[PDB]
């Protein structure tokens, strides 16, 4: 049945070496892109509004 | 008789000290007439947000009489000899000149003595200035340009005291005291604090002379022991929209932090404002003007007017720019300004630094017409040098920008830096700040 499985996905280990790649290239980019998103967009959330009519 | 030899025959600026500290400084001339007038170290940024606006008000009442001088009797002393009694205050200074004949020196000096340090500040005059402020609040508010430019050091130095207008607020304006006023004076009209600058035809020795009878009560000690002390003002990248598409024009003011007075990248930078000019639309040359922003604004009429500005503090300043122009034009007004900016950062060329310390050169000279010009000259000057820096330095300075000078001290106060930026009326087109902060570096570069 090990036998088995390998020859219906070849790819069995080679797939889950990239899945831990990606998991951690993931854990590394999104927390990054989230602080690069939330860099530009610090000057709309902290931003203050004002009105002065006549 | 060369450029180089005029410089060298404009005359000395002497200045000698009182014991009480007053400065007193003179540039001597053969003109029948003469500005004398008394710089002070004061103004608003020594003013917190409870007496915010006091020195405006000193202002206000100090020719509206004296303890030896009514109330008019001042007025009517200074134009029976057809003399000229003016006042300025600004964010660090505050000055008190009149122009008369060579002839009225002794007089005008004693009028100044007793306006600096006598001023009535009577409780019935004070509320008849309150009223005078507040119209002429509303006469300010009518400016754009003035607007604009308290917007921009309100947002500039925010929680800071530069942050603050000379005026101050239509609510301190109501609330000044006497006593607060008197504090003010008490506080800040001292002799170590006070330059007393003449120019024209006026012997330093007879001024000198004039000073040390009339000023010399001027004391330079502080109550107790609370002399008043220096704060540094932290700049801020930041914005301040003031949207009103009820307005015809838009105002907008930008500026990176600049240097202080004493810092020599002054000469270097206000050589590279020359090069970016500025524009209005009665100018003439227009379309073949040699700044690129001007040409470009005349050829396609992006603009009503465009202005580069340093203005310069004790320790940090304002280094910009502030155009008019309409709704659909500010962006590319912002565009083309920003990369002004950074073609002087990064390829500014010898020829247009030529051009621009030719400006500097001519701007300066020209500037010094007259003698309320030089007065005025002598007195800032001994205010923020602590010296005359006479026009032979200046064009000594001058000589050595070139332009990899220009190119690293444009690189060093504008390259990817945060500005402030002000804007008023119909402002909608005005870019995003953080698409303003991205026109600060070039990516090519
Ligand atoms: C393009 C820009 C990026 C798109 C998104 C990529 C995936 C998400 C990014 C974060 C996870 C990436 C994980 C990663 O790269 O791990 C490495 C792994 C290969 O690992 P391994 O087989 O061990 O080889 C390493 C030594 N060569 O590599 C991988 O697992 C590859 C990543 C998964 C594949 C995603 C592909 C999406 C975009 C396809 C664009 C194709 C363009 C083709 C152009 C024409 C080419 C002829």
């Amino acid at each position: 049945c090990t036998f088995l499985r390998w020859a219906s996905e070849p790819e069995h280990d080679h797939r889950k070496r990239m899945g831990l790649k990606m998991l951690m290239m993931m854990g590394l980019l999104l927390p990054l892109v989230y602080a690069m998103k939330r860099h530009k967009w610090s000057v709309l959330k902290s931003r203050k509004l004002a009105y002065r009519p006549p | 008789a060369t450029y180089a030899q005029a410089l060298q025959s404009v005359p000395e600026t002497q200045v000698s000290q009182l014991d009480n500290g007053l400065r007193v400084a003179s540039e001597q001339s053969s003109q029948p007439t003469c500005t004398v007038g008394v710089w002070i170290d004061a103004g608003s940024r020594y003013e917190n947000e409870k007496n915010n606006g006091a020195g405006y008000f000193v202002e206000h009442l100090a020719f509206k009489g004296t303890k030896n001088r009514p109330g008019s009797a001042l007025e009517k002393e200074v134009e029976s000899m057809g003399a000229h009694l003016n006042a300025y205050s600004t964010r660090e200074h505050t000055a008190y000149y009149i122009k008369a004949l060579s002839k009225d020196l002794p007089k005008a000096v004693e009028l100044l003595a007793d306006i600096v340090q006598n001023c009535s500040l009577e409780d019935s005059q004070i509320e008849k200035e309150r009223d005078v402020i507040l119209q002429e609040l509303q006469e300010n508010d009518s400016s754009m340009r003035d607007v604009v430019f308290d917007y921009l050091h309100a947002t500039a130095f925010q929680g800071t005291p530069l942050a603050q207008s000379v005026e101050g607020p239509s609510e301190n304006v109501r609330k000044l005291s006497r006593a607060d006023l008197t504090e003010y004076v008490s506080q800040h009209y001292k002799a170590p604090r006070m330059v007393l600058a003449a120019a024209g035809g006026v012997e330093h020795r007879q001024l000198l002379d004039l000073a040390q009878k009339h000023f010399s009560s001027l004391s330079g000690t502080y109550v107790e022991d609370a002399v008043p002390a220096f704060t540094p003002c932290r700049f801020t990248g930041s914005e301040i929209r003031h949207r009103d598409d009820a307005l015809p024009l838009a105002h907008v003011a930008i500026a990176v932090e600049g240097p202080g007075w004493a810092n020599p990248d002054n000469v270097p930078l206000q050589v590279a404002n020359a090069i970016i000019g500025h524009y209005d639309s009665t100018y003439g040359g227009g379309t073949h003007m040699s700044s690129t922003l001007a040409s470009v604004a005349a050829t396609r009429k992006l603009c009503q007017s465009f202005q580069t500005f340093n203005i310069c503090y004790a320790e940090t300043g304002l280094l910009g720019a502030h155009f008019v122009c309409d709704n659909m034009s500010i962006d590319d007004m912002m565009f083309f300004l920003q990369g002004q900016w950074m073609r002087l950062c990064t390829s500014a060329t010898e020829s247009e630094v030529v051009r621009g310390k030719n400006i500097l050169r001519n701007a300066l000279v020209s500037h010094l017409d007259g003698t309320t010009p030089v007065c005025e000259d002598i007195g800032r000057s001994l205010l923020t040098y602590g010296r005359r820096i006479p026009l032979a330095e200046w064009e000594s300075r001058i000589a050595e920008v070139d332009a990899s000078v220009v190119r690293e001290v444009c690189s060093k106060y504008f390259y990817d830096q945060c500005p402030a930026v002000a804007g008023l009326g119909p402002i909608e087109q005005l870019p995003d700040y953080n698409r303003i902060r991205s026109g600060m570096f070039w990516l090519r570069f």
